[PDB]
């Protein structure tokens, strides 16, 4: 098959992908211990993208666990995971970056690339059509900012034909996780953006809203955040997964959503959203699934999608439904809202549909949107950085590591540039 | 026996395959796996097991695979499912070139050995869609060594029209360019049907709530049925192939039939209904039962076929092309005087179980060339060129090897083509 | 054979329908999904399935939803109901301009297809009410619109007289000036009926205590089922629809008769009276059979006729005849010198079961144009004058783009027709 | 379907509103949980109007809650209610107005207003054909008064074609509630007058009167008045939610009971109103049922109906009964009572019946009077606050939200234009 390899950096890359190959595994009927124990033939039909068999029913996840601080696997092999994954993949020093950029990718970080790198071969020969890999990060956080910037540089090198993404945390535009997030960040993003085909978005700002007032979750942990993420990373995938009235495979995605190269940032949507409570005064119809799609507060970044235009829509439906009735509903909605449509394409919408649903879900759908609006997130941190910047705030970090200051004037002119960009296109 | 070969490209060439093979073999009692003048589209084997004539081409596995677990499996041969690794991504550059080069061989290579299973080999229908990656790359490809190898067979192809307002990918209007270019120069004539107006017709005339691609593609394959029922079956004017060539072509490059069929009514209508022959002909000159939504009242006829399917006989056929002509609504060009050959078939339409057709008496496939279908034309040339202005995702192709101003040239080969609809007019 | 079409419109228009063809049917022999000279009503269907020549026009969906969820809803075809989403609200307005637009193009359709069914199309009848904004605005819409498409076919409507003191809406008034002007260019007779005289006779002659719409409407249908009888069964003098109008209209517009029906009366009556063609015909020129509230006595017939239905022979009628014409209390004009025409049916009227009147084996169905009519004419005059002085309810229809001075000269020319009566009984 | 949407604003209108809703509910046969289970057809016939399905049996009121005080919908929903409403609807801040029409609908309430409108819109965007929007509303209660005054403005602007209507209780005329109650009156009235399409005028007062007096009720609660309300509005509807003989839809009612732009207001007739130990000592004739509408005393409105003229009475009748039989009452009635009619309107009568009885009632009807009567209704609320204007009594609460003394002068000066048209006409 056309298999995906993962890779997971970061406290917040290691959690997120905990519960995200936790999910896989239950869409594939994959017990705990990596024996698929599944009833329908689709729940191990395309099993080979994401799994490796070594033995009987021993599934394993084509995934690689990176971090120079030990204890965040040690914490996930602690849990329902551990057995799930093998351990020639727990790839992990013990000296933490401790939000450092400049350590996780550019210093120390290189030690732990090398080994990760040979157990990516590893991986990439026992594979037969090598379609990509899937790194979880976030995008402030130092080793999963970061290392992961590395791992990405190096593999694009040995397999520059393969889609390669990442699943980036921005920071939240209000409240900053880390002092230096905006450095963690912009540094990041200048060398992600030119060695990725794609990168997601994420705000752990707007999932709050969305867990707490559109979900009315009492208590919004990481667990339950993740379980969004981990959702929207479930989706695109069954496009490859499963089959479906379109089949559009994470190829002809990338290729369909992005209109020009580097302008590869997606903000997921998701359907449906709405707590257990008012599920009953509702029905799942496409026009309800749509409009739930095309819901601001449905948006998992933090930004209003109707600042600016879209550039491009990718609606990917999960569950049996009428062409027509989709066609035509989408077309209702860009024909009503023409004015947050980029005038560039006729047709801003783009579509496909497997024919299988999610979890339980009869219907669901996952709204992948790239707006000018992104632009703002942008902001944020060029903003945030800036100000730092200027007054040489924690410098002495990064530049104690030997970095450079006009690697941060590039860095900042290259997301000023890519600002720029989306205005032209705005 | 004169038979022929159909080829199938991309997943609609394929789905729309599904329906129409489960349909002829219900046409002639064959059961799923080939068990038994049908020898015009099947190989008797020596154990009554029919083997059809077609070559299923599929870079993306899993729609074939999805086939070769299906009920039809067995009726296939496993030579004849040709499936790749990965698939163009909506990406003629891939399809015509770089992927479709790969297997391009394999599958010409069945064809000749087919073409050696026969003895009357008359044409090869291409089923396919205008945009899709593997349809739109591959076919003009394919066609171009069938052009080679065959040359004078009946270059038959089925390119769905991508429906003017409603389309699932967004650089389809590019491939459709493209495609068409280059296929102008290797087929013989080209089908286009728009999904969208026949959504609408599905809800107008046989009362469906929501189309999707099973019911619609069960639509279609009776269409093409009735083409072929000419020549697998007894009827007083038995039209071949190479008729429909002649007389559907006014001219070397405009063959670009539409057509439609009626009677298209739920089985609850057509009590309220006397379906006669004029009845029946009649409503195929409705611009409301117009299987491309290209109301034909905005041009005039260039061509006519009547395909008759079942108890029709000449004078009422006459009669009703007599009133037809005499409705001097529909118009028709200088150029042309009285062409409307009409086909007609003895053997009667056929109804799909569990199908939502009305089991009727009489039936026909209208055919025709109308210069209206200039206004599909400036659609979609119009659509490729704001995108093209602005090289919205040439970047994609221009990387695959595509040259700049050849998506220019082959626009305006589109262009002229246009211009001369423009010509035939006058 | 000849064959007329019906219209009904308004929520009147579609009662009385539904109550003329359960008779019709019933004439027959006919069952309510239409299975058995009837085709000059019906078209027979492959089945034995006849279906109807009508079509039932509804803005207000909720009548023509009762018809298709009544008995007769097998017999009626769904492209015959034809219902709107909401109802012009008694304005005429929009039954003749803003909503009637929408639909009277697809009913043409229905009635250009239909027209197409038939060889010899003769007349067609269209049921509605004077002021219901439905039967009001559309009918005159339709009108203009069939004297374009047919223009030589006979024009009939039924249009219920506004009874004198009695009325349901305020502003039915003003409706049916509007409504009676306009159509006045495009209808060829028009009748009127008063439901309060009507009801008298109920209760009068049939000795009911409190007439509804239910028993009401069964007696109109037998009025118009001796009308048709002239075209549907066998006659002596057989009248066909064309003569109707050389003999009931006197003068190009004043196209305005008014019919009874005689013997109305119980079946207990029945056995006290021997009802012989002269008994039946005196009847028919009492008063208190008057079924326009407005007594003979009070001008001159401008015109004759009658419809004999059952056993009644060409001298018992001609010395009924002689009878009435010797009775000088019949006052007649000096313009029109002997003309009763008498027509002649020997088919008999038949009852309705669960009908309430006699069966009787002869009947008759009196039509006459007198001068008295301009008293009904005075009274909407003036109504509509009275309000109209006051501009009662003129925001509402001058807001729809009525204009102040239409309405006036709309009134002049009912005006001027009501002078024109004056005129005749000179 | 045609669909009204319903607000509810205050206590007063979300307290009528729970039992109107309770009403319907029983009306067709569903359950308090919102699951439909009546019998007859005619149950869910038309349950679209109201009732928007939302899965199975989910059928969700079409209604917006709207308080700025939150105990409200808090009541509501712990009662028998707050699960057949969906949570969406609950549009709900906490801060009371405290009976300040400034707060309500020009200060605090435009915050709340925004999210109603939102909702609207969902509702307004899920409906077919949107036939409008019923308010309730208490016309001297702050929020209700007030907040609906604004949502009305609003709504009207995007749906400026729709049928928009308020039940607003009009300050009892003996006693008042609020001491400012004729500014919260005399304000909302003001844009109340000059946004709406119609307004029911209803009070407490009369009702009392109808209780405990007519109907003998030992204890008049909220409960059992807005059981008379609640009733009045039911009867309305069923012109459209049930066919009859005359189906007279509710811009039908409208058209014809507006004689003039602006004097939409309504004084609800009831019948039959008699205690059940009364009952058996009568007969529920049309007679009957018609001399209870005629009563002074079944006048819900606190105004001697035989002040004055009445406009326009439209007797909306439930239940089976003979059309003359009607007709003819209704007339009887005109005459005997002629100096109680409006000269203007020739049959100042007006009429509609829906073949289906309320509740178990065999008869019933609905009376919707419009006299100039209800003037005195106006001086009562004119009256007072002029008194209280001229001293400036409670002023600092208004104008402390920024109410111009102007603003008020203005209000008035429209009720004293508006009482004056009364009189024109009287
Ligand atoms: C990719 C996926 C898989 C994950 C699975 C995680 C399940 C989990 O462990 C908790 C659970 C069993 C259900 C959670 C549902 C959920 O959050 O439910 C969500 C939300 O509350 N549901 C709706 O809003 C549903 C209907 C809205 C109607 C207006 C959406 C949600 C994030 C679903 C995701 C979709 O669930
Ligand atoms: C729109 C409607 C529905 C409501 C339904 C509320 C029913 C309720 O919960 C209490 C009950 C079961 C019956 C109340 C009857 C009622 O008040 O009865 C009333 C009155 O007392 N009834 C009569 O006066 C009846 C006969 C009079 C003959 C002279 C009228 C009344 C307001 C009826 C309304 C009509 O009932
Ligand atoms: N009539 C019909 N059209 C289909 C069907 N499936 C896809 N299409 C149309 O085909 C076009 C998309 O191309 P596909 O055939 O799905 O893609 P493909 O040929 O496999 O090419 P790639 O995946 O891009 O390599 C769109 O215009 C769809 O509307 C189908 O089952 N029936
Ligand atoms: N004879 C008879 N007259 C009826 C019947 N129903 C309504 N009418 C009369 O028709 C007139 C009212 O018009 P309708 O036909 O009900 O209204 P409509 O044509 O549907 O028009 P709108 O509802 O205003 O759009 C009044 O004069 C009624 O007396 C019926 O069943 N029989
Ligand atoms: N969505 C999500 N975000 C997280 C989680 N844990 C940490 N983060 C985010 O990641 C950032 C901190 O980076 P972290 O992964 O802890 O640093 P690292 O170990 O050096 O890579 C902050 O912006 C946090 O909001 C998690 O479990 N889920
Ligand atoms: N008919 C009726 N009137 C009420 C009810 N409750 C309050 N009212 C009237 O409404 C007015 C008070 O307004 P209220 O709705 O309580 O104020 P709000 O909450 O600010 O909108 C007074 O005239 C009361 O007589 C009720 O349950 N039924
Ligand atoms: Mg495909
Ligand atoms: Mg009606």
């Amino acid at each position: 098959m056309r298999e995906i390899v993962h890779i997971q950096a970061g406290q917040c890359g290691n959690q997120i992908g905990a519960k995200f190959w936790e999910v896989i595994s239950d869409e594939h009927g994959i017990d705990p211990t990596g024996s698929y124990h599944g009833d329908s033939d689709l729940q191990l039909e395309r099993i080979n993208v994401y799994y490796n068999e070594a033995a009987g029913n021993k599934y394993v996840p084509r995934a690689i666990l990176v971090d120079l601080e030990p204890g965040t696997m040690d914490s996930v092999r602690s849990g329902p995971f551990g057995q799930i994954f093998r351990p020639d993949n727990f790839v992990f020093g013990q000296s933490g970056a401790g939000n450092n950029w400049a350590k996780g990718h550019y210093t120390e970080g290189a030690e732990l690339v090398d080994s990760v790198l040979d157990v990516v071969r590893k991986e990439s020969e026992s594979c037969d059509c090598l379609q990509g890999f899937q790194l979880t990060h976030s995008l402030g956080g130092g080793t999963g900012s970061g290392m992961g910037t590395l791992l990405i540089s190096k593999i694009r090198e040995e397999y520059p034909d393969r889609i390669m993404n990442t699943f980036s945390v921005v920071p939240s535009p209000k409240v900053s996780d880390t002092v230096v997030e905006p450095y963690n960040a912009t540094l990041s993003v200048h060398q992600l953006v030119e060695n990725t085909d794609e990168t997601y978005c994420i705000d752990n700002e707007a999932l709050y809203d969305i867990c707490f007032r559109t979900l009315k979750l009492t208590t919004p942990t990481y667990g339950d955040l993740n379980h969004l993420v981990s959702a929207t990373m479930s989706g695109v995938t069954t496009c490859l997964r499963f089959p479906g009235q379109l089949n559009a495979d994470l190829r002809k995605l990338a290729v369909n959503m992005v209109p020009f190269p580097r302008l590869h940032f997606f903000m997921p949507g998701f359907a449906p959203l709405t707590s257990r409570g008012s599920q009953q005064y509702r029905a799942l119809t496409v026009p309800e699934l749509t409009q739930q799609m095309f819901d601001a507060k449905n948006m998992m970044a933090a930004c209003d999608p109707r600042h600016g235009r879209y550039l491009t829509v990718a609606a990917v439906f999960r569950g049996r439904m009428s062409m027509k009735e989709v066609d035509e509903q989408m077309l209702n909605v860009q024909n009503k809202n023409s004015s947050y449509f980029v005038e560039w394409i006729p047709n801003n919408v783009k579509t496909a549909v497997c024919d299988i649903p999610p979890r339980g879900l009869k219907m669901s759908a996952t709204f992948i949107g790239n707006s000018t609006a992104i632009q703002e997130l942008f902001k944020r941190i060029s903003e945030q950085f800036t100000a730092m910047f200027r007054r040489k705030a924690f410098l002495h970090w990064y530049t104690g590591e030997g970095m450079d200051e006009m690697e941060f004037t590039e860095a900042e002119s290259n997301m000023n540039d890519l600002v720029s960009e989306y205005q032209q296109y705005q | 026996m004169r038979e022929c070969i159909s080829i199938h490209v991309g997943q609609a060439g394929v789905q729309i395959g599904n329906a129409c093979w489960e349909l002829y073999c219900l046409e002639h009692g064959i059961q799923p796996d080939g068990q038994m003048s049908f020898n015009t589209f099947f190989s008797e084997t020596g154990a009554g097991k029919h083997v059809p004539r077609a070559v299923f081409v599929d870079l993306e596995p899993t729609v074939i695979d999805e086939v070769r677990t299906g009920t039809y499996r067995q009726l296939f041969h496993p030579e004849q499912l040709i499936t790749g690794k990965e698939d163009a991504a909506n990406n003629y550059a891939r399809g015509h070139y770089t992927i479709g080069k790969e297997i391009i061989d394999l599958v010409l290579d069945r064809i000749r050995k087919l073409a050696d299973q026969c003895t009357g080999l008359q044409g090869f229908l291409v089923f396919h869609s205008f945009g899709g990656g593997t349809g739109s790359g591959f076919t003009s490809l394919l066609m171009e060594r069938l052009s080679v190898d065959y040359g004078k067979k009946s270059k038959l192809e089925f390119s769905i029209y991508p429906a003017p307002q409603v389309s699932t990918a967004v650089v389809e209007p590019y491939n459709s360019i493209l495609t068409t270019h280059t296929t102008l120069e290797h087929s013989d004539c080209a089908f286009m049907v728009d999904n969208e107006a026949i959504y609408d017709i599905c809800r107008r005339n046989l009362d469906i709530e929501r189309p999707t691609y099973t019911n619609l593609n069960r639509l279609i394959s009776q269409i093409v049925s009735s083409i072929t029922a000419s020549l697998r079956f007894d009827g007083a004017l038995n039209v071949d192939l190479t008729e429909f060539q002649t007389n559907l072509v006014p001219y070397p490059r405009i063959h670009f039939p539409l057509a439609t069929y009626a009677p298209v009514i739920s089985a609850e209508k057509a009590y309220h209904e006397q379906l006669s022959v004029a009845e029946i002909t009649n409503a195929c000159f409705e611009p409301a039962n117009q299987m491309v939504k290209c109301d034909p009242r905005h041009g005039k006829y260039m061509a006519c076929c009547l395909l008759y399917r079942g108890d029709v006989v000449p004078k009422d056929v006459n009669a009703a092309i007599a009133t037809i002509k005499t409705k001097r609504t529909i118009q028709f060009v200088d150029w042309c005087p009285t062409g409307f050959k009409v086909g007609i078939n003895y053997q009667p339409p056929t109804v799909v179980p569990g199908g939502d057709l009305a089991k009727v008496q009489r039936a026909v496939c209208m055919l025709s060339n109308t210069t209206a279908i200039a206004e599909a034309w400036a659609r979609l040339d119009h659509k490729f060129d704001l995108m093209y202005a602005k090289r919205a995702f040439v970047h994609w192709y221009v990387g695959e090897g595509m040259e700049e101003g050849e998506f220019s040239e082959a626009r305006e080969d589109m262009a002229a083509l246009e211009k001369d609809y423009e010509e035939v007019g006058v």
